[PDB]
RNA sequence: AAUCUCUUUGCCUUUUGGCUUAGAUCAAGUGUAGUAUCUGUUCUU
RNA sequence: GUUCGCGAAGUAACCCUUCGUGGACAUUUGGUCAAUUUGAAACAAUACAGAGAUGAUCAGCAGUUCCCCUGCAUAAGGAUGAACCGUUUUACAAAGAGAUUU
RNA sequence: GUAUGUCUAAAGUUAUGCUCUUAUUUACUAACAAAAUCAUUGAACUAG
């Protein structure tokens, strides 16, 4: 569907016009699946449209709470850390393409080059022992049962020493306040009032 | 919903019933209609009045409704649209509005300022104020 | 016959011209596939392809598949299916007209839908409400390729590029006009025969600009005027006298 | 909205039809009004589809079939069915048609029957036609150019002869009945007819073919009890051989009138 | 005959009603009956 | 599609969503290529959108690391209202635009503690969910706009646009109603209407001037009738 | 008993079709040109 | 194809192997649509002209219309969006006078 | 200077006294026009 000349495509561009109302639902559904730094690559499940009008990233991207805190939080480390170690941060420039250059084609300039690799802080062997196997995945533990419910992710049981060990992962980021006396006469009602 | 379609001009009272006709609606074009609104048609087209049909009343204890053009009031009966009575609404001029009570009074309004109470069973008029 | 041999590929698909037209303004319109921001006096060109009945003929799907509309693009000399296509490649006959007969009264031999009125230039597919089975030949100037012909030999010609293409009626050309008309025995051979010579080229092998051929514009074949002939006018209406008798005994016989 | 009026020719044979209806799916061809379109197929393995091309208003107005625009009842086309209610009414009755869009749209609107559909609509008065209708079912070059055709020759057996010129053609004979009677007599051929001048020229494959023509009845030729006569022509001929002009063609049938009309 | 009517599976990125379009429409006046005007009964004005 | 079908082919959408005429164009172009706000908050969504993939592009060619993708990323987030004009068609977008203001703020002073100025920060989560939510709001009010146009686009315009009564119609429209009662009680007083309505005209005159109104052979009814509605305008 | 023309009476028969801040303000100009126009003189009549 | 049952050949006989044969399982897609001229998109280009109420320059807001365009639009804009400007004869009678006619 | 409107003209063939010469007065219109006092300066610029 590159190049509509040929009259058998009439029908396909209404179709073209008709998903246009839909295009917001769709690029919601692509941003809010976007891989996270530790992942590489990242395959979505989608709807697509028999003439190609439009594709939908069909797909939640459920996570386990204390799991993603961890994940982020070591990220947020890694980044720190080369943010300092890099005598010169070369920041990228936007747009990344020229507004004259065509959209790469995925199949021919991108899916044979191997991808570089993601933010992954360097996990203890010992320390970090009951996280490390399974901390960048994109889905972890989707496929043990003991774990999670199933491949549908949904719910998630964990053990003491992988609680302590999320817990300890994500310090930069969770919640340090214990004492609920620290929200006096800061806290939602009183805001309200 | 519905559009009723049929008056040739401004439309001035519109009254509302339980049955056929529902509704039942006064014009400028000097008729009042009687309409069947599922089918969307006139039942029937009363064209007595010479004048500007302002003003219509239902009567709160019968299946009737008045109605008045410059000096010219009439009561019909509404299940059939057949004209009841003649009102003795001589010289009385442009009538504004009705109204009816339970106890069969008629008061039509003129725009000349003048009170006009009538017997809506036989239209006579018996006071003046 | 044709019904011995299965249909010829009259052009490979790699051969058949791109679906972008000739170039005529600064931006081509995908959507309407037309170019915009330009002006030209004429669009129309000589069609690159014709068909060739003797060779072109066979067997297709559609004579398997039971189909009764023929093949445009075989009447064009241009389908790229040869017998592997849907609709049928020959020349209509009696046989495939008695097939479409109830179809015919709103569709054309090709299936498309035939309209209430004619377009103003007497173009297209052509009404519903008329059996309409005379055609106009026009453009025979650039046909020619602006080659100066006496009346006789054009009229030899057109009758040779038409016969062709089923059962003729009559053949006239006027002079007066330098137009033909070429009136079928069946209108499904007219329509047919119409988008067959549709922007064809009246040149001929023996010919000085036949390797010009395509240079102008082609023949104009569109669909006639009632004729005016009083002559013409009185045989139409013995024909509606003819077929009137010839239906009165269908309706006494169903009733 | 009142169902299609779809016929049995359409419908077919078949024991049960499966019809898909679409809402506002087309155009009227008529009245340019939306409507709601039905199609079908004569049998699920058929390789058409049928669709109403008119709405059930325009065709109630002209007792026709939505998909076909035949005549409800006598199954024939609207022009002819008018002539046929004209030839016993008198009154010349007509289907007259709208040209401009918001004509078309107007004359859709109205609660009437046009032209022969208030006959046949009514099966009393289709009947009550029907049986009037059988009534009426049983009640100046030409001076060189006449040396070029053959018309001082005569048909023959000896001479082998590949083409034949064609004379006292009525000009109600259209070309296929000729080839058509010609091919009959050979039991199986390009013609030439110039139907302003009357006459014609026959050319033959091969000169076995001209010569059982010949062996089958100067000659003569039938169509339809019109006496096409025929010469054997050995000078070949082409278009021009009977004029250039319209004129010339006219004034050799004149002259080729008279010449029959002497030989006669 | 008996004819089984089904609805279309529509693609929902298509135009839902391929013949609605806004058209002006002139409507003809339906004159099956008359209507009577029943109209029973110095230089001021 | 869209921009052809309209006959719009002096416009260029360029493949950053920009879009521009290619030549200079005549008023009745400008007028007709006059695109709204539902295409062009569209469009600037697109833009965003592409950015983001593009982003993620460069590190699939290899021409960015992970960090560079990261901070890339935040720095989108961060400033959509620099890389995009989105808030042109949609200026309430600018809470969007300052809430991210915001959380950058936060989170540069909590990242770079001990590490000074500089990019770095890629920590795009809170930012990408602003934008999430903006779009959770933006989906039904461009389906109900696109819808819309692009209906207009198959079926046409209405013919059937009932003009509301707006501050800048109210005088027209009570004038219309004014002649209209006075036309009714005049009609139905007396036994070229417009040539009668002609004294109200003049009465509403001489009352804006404060002459006398006094037609010598008017009739009393119909100068009471004009007296009272020219009372009941200027009250 | 039937024409024609007068005069009166009647008919008004091409017989003023909205709105706001009278909707608002302005009415001093060189050269050359364009269009219309003015006095005079012969000429036309 | 698979599988359940039966005949048979191979094997000393089973397992297994092949040829034959019956049953079970699985059961009607798609098109309102064909691929450049002839069933319909428009702008633009060349020329001329340069916006209603005016002596002059202008803000407007409406209405009527089988004209609509832009716009998400019941907002607003499009020269006050445009068109509006022409043509106009009979419910025709009463009273009276002076001339015309048998 | 606009808005905006109009034009674009073969072929791609459908059958049969009252005036005149001419020298002025007056009005209206002109995005036509770099106009001499009050070490070189209105200067390419204004539209519903
Ligand atoms: O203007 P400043 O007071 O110097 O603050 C700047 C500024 O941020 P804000 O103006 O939004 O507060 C930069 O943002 P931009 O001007 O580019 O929009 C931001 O750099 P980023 O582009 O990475 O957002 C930079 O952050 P950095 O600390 O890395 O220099 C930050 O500086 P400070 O907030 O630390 O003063
Ligand atoms: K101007
Ligand atoms: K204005
Ligand atoms: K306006
Ligand atoms: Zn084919
Ligand atoms: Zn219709
Ligand atoms: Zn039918």
């Amino acid at each position: 569907h590159s190049d509509m000349a040929s009259k058998m495509y009439n029908t396909d561009k209404k179709a073209f016009l008709g998903a246009l109302k839909y295009l917001p639902h769709a690029i919601l559904k692509l941003l809010e699946n976007m891989p996270h730094p530790w992942e590489q690559a990242k395959e979505v499940k989608v709807l697509y449209h028999t003439s190609g009008a439009i594709t939908f990233v069909n797909e939640t991207p459920r996570v386990i709470e204390p799991v993603y805190t961890a994940q982020w939080s070591a990220t947020w480390i890694a980044m720190r850390r080369e943010k300092r170690d890099r005598t010169h941060f070369k920041r990228m420039r936007f747009p990344p393409f020229d507004d004259d250059e065509p959209p790469l084609s995925y199949e021919q300039h991108i899916e044979n080059i191997e991808p570089l690799d993601p933010i992954n802080l360097p996990l203890d062997s010992q320390d970090d022992e009951y996280v490390k196997d399974w901390l960048y995945d994109s889905r972890p533990l989707e496929e043990d049962s003991k774990k999670v419910n199933g491949t549908s992710y949904k719910k998630w049981s964990f053990d003491l020493p992988e609680m302590s060990n999320l817990y300890r992962l994500s310090t930069p980021l969770r919640d340090e306040v214990t004492d609920k006396n620290y929200y006096y006469l800061f806290d939602k009602k009183s805001f309200f009032n | 919903v519905i559009t009723l379609v049929g008056h040739k001009g401004p439309i001035n009272q519109v009254q509302c019933t339980p049955v056929d006709p529902q509704v039942v609606s006064s014009s400028t074009d000097a008729t009042v209609r009687l309409w069947d609104v599922v089918a969307g048609k006139t039942m029937k087209v009363l064209t007595h009045h010479k004048r500007s049909v302002r003003a219509t009343a239902l009567h709160p204890k019968e299946f009737s409704v008045a109605s008045a053009c410059t000096d010219d009031i009439r009561s019909w009966g509404l299940a059939e649209g057949s004209l009841l009575t003649n009102f003795e609404s001589e010289k009385t001029g442009i009538i504004n509005t009705l109204s009816i009570n339970q106890d069969d009074v008629l008061f039509a309004g003129g725009d000349n300022g003048v009170l006009s109470f009538y017997d809506y069973k036989s239209g006579h008029k018996y006071q003046s104020l | 016959s044709w019904r011995d041999k299965s249909a010829k590929v009259q052009v490979k698909e790699s051969e058949l011209p791109s679906s972008i037209p000739a170039q005529t303004g600064l931006t081509f319109n995908i959507w309407y596939n037309k170019w915009s921001q330009g002006f030209a006096g004429n669009t129309r060109f000589v069609s690159p392809f014709a068909l060739q009945p003797q060779l072109h003929s066979g067997k297709t799907r559609g004579d398997n598949d039971g189909q009764l509309f023929f093949c445009l693009f075989f009447a064009k000399g241009m389908c790229c299916l040869g017998p592997k296509c849907e609709y049928l490649h020959h020349i209509p006959d009696e046989e495939d007209i008695g097939k479409l007969a109830l179809r015919t009264e709103v569709l054309d031999c090709f299936g498309r839908e035939k309209f209430a009125d004619y377009r103003e230039d007497m173009g297209g597919i052509g009404s519903f409400r008329k059996k309409n089975k005379t055609l106009y030949v026009g453009g025979i100037d650039g046909a020619l390729n602006s080659k100066h012909l006496k009346p006789a030999q054009i009229e030899s010609r057109i009758r040779f590029v038409f016969s062709r293409l089923g059962d003729i009626d009559r053949i006239r050309y006027v002079e007066s006009k330098n137009c033909g008309f070429v009136k079928f025995k069946y209108q499904a051979n007219a329509e047919f025969a119409k988008e067959a010579m549709s922007n064809q080229t009246l040149l001929l092998p023996s010919d000085k600009e036949w390797d010009d051929r395509r240079e102008g514009t082609g023949l104009l074949v569109k669909w006639a005027n009632e004729d005016p002939d009083p002559a013409a006018q009185k045989r139409l209406q013995e024909e509606l006298k003819l077929e009137s008798l010839n239906m009165m005994v269908h309706l006494i016989n169903n009733n | 909205e009142p169902p299609p009026n779809i016929c049995e020719q359409c419908l077919g044979d078949e024991a049960n039809i499966r019809m898909t209806k679409i809402p506002q799916g087309s155009e009227c061809k008529i009245c340019t009004l939306p409507f709601t379109l039905y199609h079908f197929k004569t049998s699920k393995r058929s390789n058409n589809i049928i669709k109403t091309l008119i709405c059930v208003r325009c065709a109630t107005q002209r007792n026709i079939c939505q998909c076909c625009m035949l005549d409800s009842r006598w199954h024939i086309p609207i022009q002819l069915r008018d002539h046929l209610i004209s030839l016993v009414n008198e009154e010349n009755v007509m289907t007259e048609e709208a040209k401009n869009d918001m004509m078309k749209r107007f004359l859709s609107l109205k609660n009437v029957k046009l032209g022969g559909a208030q006959i046949t609509s009514d099966p009393s008065e289709a009947d009550n036609i029907v049986d009037k209708l059988k009534n009426i079912l049983l009640r100046v070059d030409i001076s060189h150019i006449l040396k070029k055709l053959p018309l001082n020759e005569s048909f023959l057996k000896n001479p082998s002869t590949k083409s034949f010129f064609l004379y006292n053609i009525d000009a109600s004979i259209p070309e296929w009945k000729i080839t058509d009677t010609v091919s009959q007599l050979l039991g199986i051929l390009s013609l030439i007819v110039n139907h302003k001048a009357k006459c014609g020229g026959l050319r033959f494959q091969s000169s076995e073919l001209g010569e059982r023509f010949v062996s089958k009845i100067r000659g003569v030729l039938l169509i339809d009890r019109f006496r096409i006569f025929i010469i054997p022509w050995s000078s070949g001929f082409s278009a021009a051989s009977f004029g250039t002009n319209t004129a010339e063609n006219i004034k050799l049938s004149l002259s080729l009138n008279k010449l029959i009309q002497l030989e006669l | 005959h008996h004819i089984e009517v089904v609805s279309k599976q529509m693609d929902p990125l298509l135009p839902r009603f391929v013949g609605k379009k806004a058209r002006k429409v002139v409507a003809p006046t339906e004159n099956d009956e008359v209507v009577p005007v029943l109209h029973m009964d110095p230089n001021e004005w | 599609l869209l921009i052809h079908r309209k006959g719009l082919t002096y416009l260029h959408l360029d493949y950053n969503f920009n879009l521009k005429p290619t030549k200079t164009l005549t008023t009745k172009e400008r007028k007709k290529s006059r695109l709204g706000n539902s295409f062009h908050l569209m469009r600037e969504l697109l833009k965003m959108m592409k950015l983001i993939v593009d982003t993620h592009v460069q590190f699939r060619l290899g021409n960015v690391d992970a960090f560079q993708l990261a901070d890339g990323i935040h720095y989108i987030l961060n400033h959509i209202g620099q890389l995009t004009g989105i808030y042109r068609y949609k200026y309430k977008v600018m809470h969007q635009i300052r809430a991210c203001k915001d959380l950058k703020h936060i989170i540069y002073y909590k990242f770079n503690k001990n590490l000074g100025k500089g990019p770095g920060c890629g920590f795009w989560q809170p930012a990408w969910r602003v934008w999430l939510n903006f779009l959770r709001g933006t989906i039904p009010l461009l389906e109900r706009y696109i819808g819309n146009l692009i209906t207009r686009q198959f079926e046409g315009r209405s013919n059937e646009i009932v003009k509301t009564t707006t501050k800048q119609r109210l005088d027209a429209y009570y004038d219309l109603e004014l002649r209209n009662s006075v036309m009714d009680d005049i009609l139905e007083m007396m036994p070229k209407a417009r040539t009668i309505l002609q004294h109200l005209s003049e009465a509403w005159r001489c009352w804006k001037a404060n002459i006398p109104w006094d037609v010598p052979g008017m009739p009393a009814p119909i100068k009471k009738i004009i007296e009272r509605y020219i009372k009941s305008k200027a009250d």
